[PDB]
Formats: C-alpha cells, structure tokens, sequence
C-alpha cells in the first residue's frame, strides 16, 4: 500500500553527481593510464560488475587507489564515469569503440547493448 | 507521487 | 548530444538498497531512542537537508555514529529510510503523524508536502 | 534509450 514519488531516484542521483563535482565524502581514486578519478565505492559498485566485485572482495574493499588495465583509455573511463552519476551518455562516432571496450570491462551491458547497436547501424 |  | 538510459537512476538505487540490505559498505549508525539503522552517508545526504547538513561538517563527517533527537519516533526514521532507498512510502493513518515530524527534523520536503495534503483530505 |  505504498505511495511512490517518481523524481526521487534521479534527484538521488543528482545529488550524489552533485558531491562528486565537489569532491565530499569520495572514498576511492580510479587510475587509468596515469589519469585519477576520485568517486564513491557504492556508486561504482552500483552500476559496474567489475567495481561490484572488486569491492565486495574482503582485501580490495579497503583500498583506496584501484588501478584499471593499461589497455583502459582515460577519455572512455571518463564518459562511462559521468553515464554512472548522471544517466547521460556521450557517445559520439569517434569515441564509440573506446566507450563500449571500456563498458564491456567494466561489466555495463546497457551501455554494451547501446554501443552495440549504434555501430550495427554505422555498417 | 502515485500508485506504483 | 548525449543520449539517456530512462532506468538507470532506479536501478542505481535499486543496486543501493541491495548494498543496504546485506550491510555492504555502510559507513554509519544512526541511533534513534536505542534502536540502530546501519546506512549509507552519501546516500543519507542525497535524501536529507539534515544529513547533508551533518556530513558536510567538517568534524561530524568522520562520525560512524549518529544520534537523533529523542523526540524521533524510530518507526518514522525506518519508513523514511526505506523511502531513501527504494522511493516508496509507507504512509498509513496510524504514522502519518510521526511520519511527517521526522521528515521535517531530516527536511526531507516532497514527504513533508505529501503528508500535509493527505492530513488536509482527512480534515 | 532515449534523446533527453
Ligand atoms: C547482481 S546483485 C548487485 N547488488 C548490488 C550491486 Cl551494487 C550490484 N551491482 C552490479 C552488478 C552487476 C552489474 C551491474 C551492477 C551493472 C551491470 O551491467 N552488471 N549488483
Ligand atoms: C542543495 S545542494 C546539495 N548537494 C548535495 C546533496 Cl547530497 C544535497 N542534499 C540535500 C540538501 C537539501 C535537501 C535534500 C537533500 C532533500 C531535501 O528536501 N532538502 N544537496
Ligand atoms: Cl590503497
Ligand atoms: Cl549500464
Ligand atoms: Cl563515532
Ligand atoms: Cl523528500
């Protein structure tokens, strides 16, 4: 017999964006190809399959630098990065195989299904 | 709000 | 030209709950006259003025424990917290009351609006 | 997917 309040997971979502940009409360640095990324552990966890089991794991839950593999590129971690606090995904015909190698590392099958279809159209 |  | 997963924001917080549920990476207690809620700051701070308020403190944002009011009702705290996580509100006739006394001590202000508008309808 |  609940009520619902529809706006409510996207002003979450808003907010926690809203903290990152000021940097509070990040507890994590992504390192990708010497770039830093500063964000928070249950966000990453909560949209990426690599971060949720990185995470949940008993020795890697207390670290505080996570570096990706070097074939990561900086700019497609950054674009999946703002898809994870905002919703939005800048895909664009030069960033597209970087963005979806980077979204099938790190476990993101909307963004993979998304990539997926945008390049079947391209051929 | 609405009935979900 | 970004384009927009219309799911992601609920399924963020749906992954969230999840967190929550099986007590991954909760940060803080929140004390209510002796009953204890294990949550996340962050997302505590995205649903509250008050948390928001409390862990933008410079000193108060390193506290792993938090105690509220004693004049907080801790079934009121319990059904606002599962409205953080899930966007679903409990309100029945039996705690609208204390229902709409903790979410104006948190400022949560889209339930405090609800609350008026269904005491107003009994009237 | 949808153009926001
Ligand atoms: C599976 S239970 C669960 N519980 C909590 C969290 Cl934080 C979580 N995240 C996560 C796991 C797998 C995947 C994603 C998020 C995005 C994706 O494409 N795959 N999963
Ligand atoms: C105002 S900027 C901002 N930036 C980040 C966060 Cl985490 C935040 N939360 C917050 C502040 C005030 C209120 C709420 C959340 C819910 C409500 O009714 N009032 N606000
Ligand atoms: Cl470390
Ligand atoms: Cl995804
Ligand atoms: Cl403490
Ligand atoms: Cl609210």
């Amino acid at each position: 017999s609940c009520i619902q309040f529809t706006r409510h997971a996207s002003d979450v979502l808003l907010n926690l964006n809203r903290l990152r940009s000021r940097d509070i409360l990040t507890d994590v640095v992504i390192v990708v190809s010497r770039e830093q990324f500063r964000a928070h552990k249950t966000v990453l966890m909560a949209c990426s399959g690599l971060f949720y089991s990185i995470f949940t794991d008993q020795l890697k839950c207390n670290l505080s630098v996570i570096n990706l593999d070097p074939e990561i590129n900086p700019e497609g971690f950054c674009i999946l990065l703002d898809f994870m606090y905002t919703s939005r995904l800048n895909l664009r015909e030069g960033n597209i195989m970087a963005v979806m190698a980077t979204a099938m590392y790190l476990q993101m099958e909307h963004v993979v299904d998304t990539c997926r279809k945008f390049i079947k159209a391209s051929e | 709000w609405v009935i979900p």
